[PDB]
RNA sequence: GGCCGGUCCGGAUUUCCAACGGGGCCUUUCCUUUUUACUUUGAAAAAAUUAGAGUGUUCAAAGCAGGCGUAUUGCUCGAAUAUAUUAGCAUGGAAUAAUAGAAUAGGUUGGUUCUAUUUCUAGGACCUGAUUAAUAGGGACGGUCGGGGGCAUCAGUAUUCAAUUGUCAGAGGUGAAAUUCUUGGAUUUAUUGAAGACUAACUACUGCGAAAGCAUUUGCCAAGGACGUUUUCAUUAAUCAAGAACGUAGGGAUCGGGUGGUGUUUUUUUAAUGACCCACUCGGCACCUUGGGGGAGUAUGGUCGCAAGGCUGAAACUUAAAGGAAU
């Protein structure tokens, strides 16, 4: 599988089963941007770096706000006028939650990338 | 299948209780290599005797790279060295006694392990292609 | 912009400290040796294909007029907006998935001249590349562990057979019987010998093997697991076509390995280094608690049945014998 796939996988049954903190390794920067707009978004706590020499030991403290996130496999391209569509068949509601894309500029969600007028290819997503 | 592995430290300004220098160490390895030591035994000998924790981290590079740097490399690596000649010593004990369908899948099995490590070196072309079992 | 005199009793001179910005600049000195997939601009886009707009066609479907002036050099609006691509144009910005990259970087002979109290000396040529080391992986090694396998060997008492005896009417076998053998002594008893087969009790919710399967001892041959490891290599991995060889969490235990503890079994100058208890740990087999809708029926004026009835003999023959039948 995946490496960004199975920690979204760790936190999300875990905080299911309802606990404060997780672990997750390996670690990658992709998933360090993941989390890192959603701990500024709001949705997990603080987390900390773990860094041995091998791959790193992400570990999450979060409460009850988060409730799934996931990733999107393939990982496509898509359009100013897409993201709006993307996030109705992607999201529960249309002012709840976020989309995440990989976009050119910086890493962001939906709302960030149409307020900088950017876009790129779809990442995740969490709500 | 479980794990049973070394873990190397975090450590690598290693060790500092290590008096002796880094060209004894040097002259210690290309004396047990000539002495004919795989690279798995000579690092052993010196972890265990004249305690190195590991090559690669108080030389700065590691024993087959030090082994090509003085100029006594193997010919093949020592891991298909090893499987080939633990297969010519199964396929030795079961033309000896041919009944033992027990070692024929296991030699079944080893020179599969052979083919798959085989391949990994001809795409990688540490000893060239046309190889295929000596 | 602050701090210090020294010219005179608050105007000019000055040192240092901070904040911006300015200029020369420190490090390949020795060596052969980036494109592609995304967002913005302008053309090429024919109606029938859409919708937008004004207008009393009597309304509507339908139809598309700018009209007024000052009908004078001017006052004003409806035919404002639509995919026309997938194949296609050209330009400028930077994450992820590839991709160039990194013409990736250094460290064994003979001859020449310069040296003072043979010491002892200085410069030429010529005689093999660069991340980490996953609770991914395979490999080595150590002590092991197993009814795992192959070969050879050893053992057991049964069973069968044979021999040597000993004693006398029964003995296997059966549900009885029957049958079988037995006075040529069987069955049973004792002493041996041969043969091949098999490894009982120990044997468990224990072990091993990819599965089927796998229990006598010893030796040999190799293999495998797990554990240990500050050993090595560096994605070598995963999954099946095709083909190949074989026929939800937690807890208590227990097996294999390791670590630590500190009491008893143990012992001591021959080498080897046990058993038990307790904890932790790793990995195991386990445990405990979390080809078509139908069937039951009831019926059947269809459809295929079936028993059908009733002394035979016995009919063309009221007919015998013999047999039921009732008595």
């Amino acid at each position: 599988s995946s490496v960004l796939a199975d920690a979204l996988n760790a936190i999300n049954n875990a905080e299911k089963t309802g606990k404060r903190q997780v672990l997750l390794r390996p670690s990658s920067k992709v998933i360090i941007k993941f989390l890192q707009v959603m701990q500024k978004h709001g949705y997990i706590g603080e987390f900390e770096y773990i860094d041995d020499h091998r791959s790193g030991k992400i570990v999450v403290q979060l409460n009850g706000r988060l409730n799934k996130c996931g990733v999107i496999s393939p990982r496509f391209n898509v359009k100013i006028g897409d993201i709006e569509k993307w996030t109705a068949n992607l999201l529960p509601a249309r002012q709840f939650g976020y989309v995440i894309l990989t976009t050119s500029a910086g890493i962001m969600d939906h709302e960030e990338a149409r307020r900088k007028h950017v876009s790129g290819k779809i990442l995740g997503f969490v709500y | 299948k479980g794990i049973s592995s070394s873990a190397i430290p975090y450590s690598r300004n290693a060790p500092a209780w290590f008096k002796l220098s880094s060209e004894s160490v040097i002259e210690q390895i290309v004396k047990y290599a000539r002495k004919g030591l795989t690279p798995s035994q000579i690092g052993v000998l010196l972890r265990d005797a004249h305690g190195v924790t590991q090559a690669r981290v108080i030389t700065g590079n590691k024993i087959m790279r030090i082994l090509k740097s003085n100029g006594l490399a193997p010919e093949i690596p020592e891991d298909l060295y090893y499987l080939i000649k633990k297969a010519v010593s199964v396929r030795k004990h079961l033309e000896r006694n041919r009944k033992d369908k027990d070692a024929k899948f296991r030699l079944i099995l080893i020179e599969s392990r052979i083919h798959r490590l085989a391949r990994y070196y001809r795409t990688v072309a540490v000893l060239p292609p046309n190889w295929k079992y000596e």
